[PDB]
């Protein structure tokens, strides 16, 4: 699958601006915070091992979310809608077979009605203009797997277990764009498992080096470490599980040496 | 928002609904009209009209019908589509006596060839590229329209919806129930398309997966491990299939002149990798003299 | 689950 390998990631490359969160959005929810978005993320990831959903559809998700709340307030009261009506477009979006309408209002165990939940549904739409076709930390990884010698499973589940963290935590990851935070996580998988840095082939690909990525990748590292302590512990309960080959298992470095 | 517009008359679909030609009334603008009920819908908006949005916001370029707007009523979601006058499937069989002439085949596919590049430049798999999907203006354009099918791609791609591809012009790769599909499953239909418009006959009007894989066999050859390493293996590959002969490729299509059956020979490859790519396509020699003329309506 | 209230 190339040829088009680059076009694609430079259309990515462009759009991950274009479909970039507000960065402070989250000083500017009077009745929300980082905090309760956490929660939601974090549900979202049990929701998506729930239901068997794609990365990729979480990934979506959480960019919607981070979007529609970059440009509209939400009490906490409805903060879980968001998340649904969210997860349900995430879901038709990338989903060969999205839950119906009816399993996401049971997913809140009733808290919202299926008619709350596409009227919702219908506001995102509308908030988002229909701009579905995010870049994701996900696509960005895929990508960036296809330049390791040779392919290990171990590197690409931790790298998503790794990028999947950082969809909790808005502040600070919501001031990195997915490409860059995907580079944080892949290198950091590489490192951890094999030994690694940073391919230099990705180098040529990204125009990133270790020295573009430290920033994050710092950030990443203390995710990492800090994450059997971390509040939320979806994302760890899933990464247990043998389809990510129980990489959140496999212990964080002590040191990155950069 | 529909107080701008007054319907003239309605051409085709769905599901989603009717399709209608209709003209603004303020600015002169002759579009289409995709009227998408909901009313709650019982599952709010479908998936398909979702991704319809989604992409064709993203898919700007001459020769993908363009989306001009999304009109939004609680009730109903209305797509402002562009109008083109008619599609390929009906112009072929206006020409069924003329026959199409070989510039306007070559601007056709040329045509083709650069919105699905372009699709595929954009992580965009079409799925569903067929004449009646395929809208020609009176300028000599020719446009991909009914992004229905269509979905946003990841590199390397994973697993996609297998009920895919409308049968005559569904892949090999399909029909042998591959894991994994890709960009070459757009030009295989265009391939067929471009043999569709040469023949004006179907390359490959089978009635079942099965029959249709057969019909596929019987003109290019069975598949062996050496024309397509892994054919064998396979979910639905039967070590039982009939092994046809290829056909001498100047049979498949007669009148082809010959850049013309380089290029087809190249879009109908069996390996979804050796299989030419829309970009690389552009460059053929088949279109060493294109032009891109006014059909003739 | 319901997340807040």
């Amino acid at each position: 699958v190339p040829d088009y390998h680059e076009d694609i990631h430079t259309y990515l490359r462009e759009m991950e601006v274009k479909c970039k969160p507000k960065v402070g959005y989250m000083k500017k929810q009077p009745d929300i915070t980082n905090s309760m978005r956490a929660i939601l993320v974090d549900w979202l990831v049990e929701v998506g091992e729930e239901y068997k959903l794609q990365n990729e559809t979480l990934h979506l998700a959480v960019n919607y979310i981070d979007r529609f709340l970059s440009s509209m307030s939400v009490l906490r009261g409805k903060l879980q809608l968001v998340g649904t009506a969210a997860m349900l477009l995430a879901s038709k979006f990338e989903e060969i077979y999205p839950p119906e309408v009816a399993e996401f209002v049971y997913i809140t165990d009733d808290t919202y009605t299926k008619k709350q939940v596409l009227r919702m549904e219908h506001l995102v739409l509308k908030v988002l203009t229909f701009d579905l076709a995010a870049p994701t930390v996900n696509q960005f990884l895929t990508q960036y797997f296809l330049h390791q010698q040779p392919a290990n499973c171990k590197v690409e589940s931790l790298a998503m277990f790794l990028g999947e963290l950082s969809l909790i935590d808005a502040d600070p990851y919501l001031k990195y764009l997915p490409s860059v935070i995907a580079g944080a996580a892949f290198h950091l998988a590489l490192y951890t498992v094999t030994g690694q840095s940073w391919p230099e082939s990705l180098i040529r690909k990204t125009g990133y080096t270790l020295e573009s990525l430290k920033p994050c990748l710092m950030d990443l590292h203390q995710t990492y470490l800090k994450a059997p302590q971390h509040a939320q512990q979806s994302i760890r309960e899933k990464y247990k599980n043998s389809k990510y080959h129980g990489v959140s298992l496999l212990n964080p470095p002590e040191t990155l040496n950069l | 928002s529909m107080e701008n517009f007054q319907k003239v008359e309605k051409i085709g679909e769905g599901t989603y609904g009717v399709v209608y030609k209709a003209r603004n009334k303020l600015t002169g603008e002759v579009v289409a009209l995709k009227k998408i009920r909901l009313d709650t819908e019982t599952e709010g908006v479908p998936s398909t009209a979702i991704r319809e949005i989604s992409l064709l916001k993203e898919l700007n370029h001459p020769n993908i019908v363009k989306l001009l707007d999304v009109i939004h009523t609680e009730n109903k979601l209305y797509l402002v589509f562009e109008f083109l006058h008619q599609d390929l499937k009906k112009f072929m069989d206006a020409s069924a006596l003329t026959g199409i002439p070989l510039p306007l085949i070559k601007s056709y596919l040329f045509q083709l060839l650069q919105g699905l590049a372009f699709c595929h430049s954009h992580r965009v798999l079409h799925r569903d590229l067929k004449p009646q999907n395929l809208l020609i203006n009176t300028e000599g354009a020719i446009k991909l329209a009914d992004f229905g099918l269509a979905r946003a791609f990841g590199v390397p791609v994973r697993t996609y919806t297998h009920e895919v591809v409308t049968l005559w012009y569904r892949a090999p790769e399909i029909l042998l129930g591959c894991k994994y599909y890709s960009t070459a499953v757009d030009i295989w239909s265009l391939g067929c398309i471009f043999a569709e418009m040469v023949t004006r006959r179907a390359l490959f009007p089978g009635d079942s997966e099965i029959d249709q894989l057969f019909r596929i066999f019987r003109t290019l050859g069975t598949p062996d491990e050496v024309v397509w390493p892994g054919v064998t293996s396979m979910p639905d590959y039967k070590p039982s299939f009939p092994k046809w002969a290829r056909q001498d490729f100047s049979k498949v299509v007669p009148p082809l002149d010959e850049d013309g059956r380089s290029l087809l020979s190249q879009m109908l490859h069996y390996d979804p990798n050796k299989r030419i790519s829309a970009k690389a396509a552009l460059a053929h020699p088949f279109f060493q003299d294109v032009t891109k003329p006014v059909p003739h309506l | 689950r319901k997340l807040f209230n």
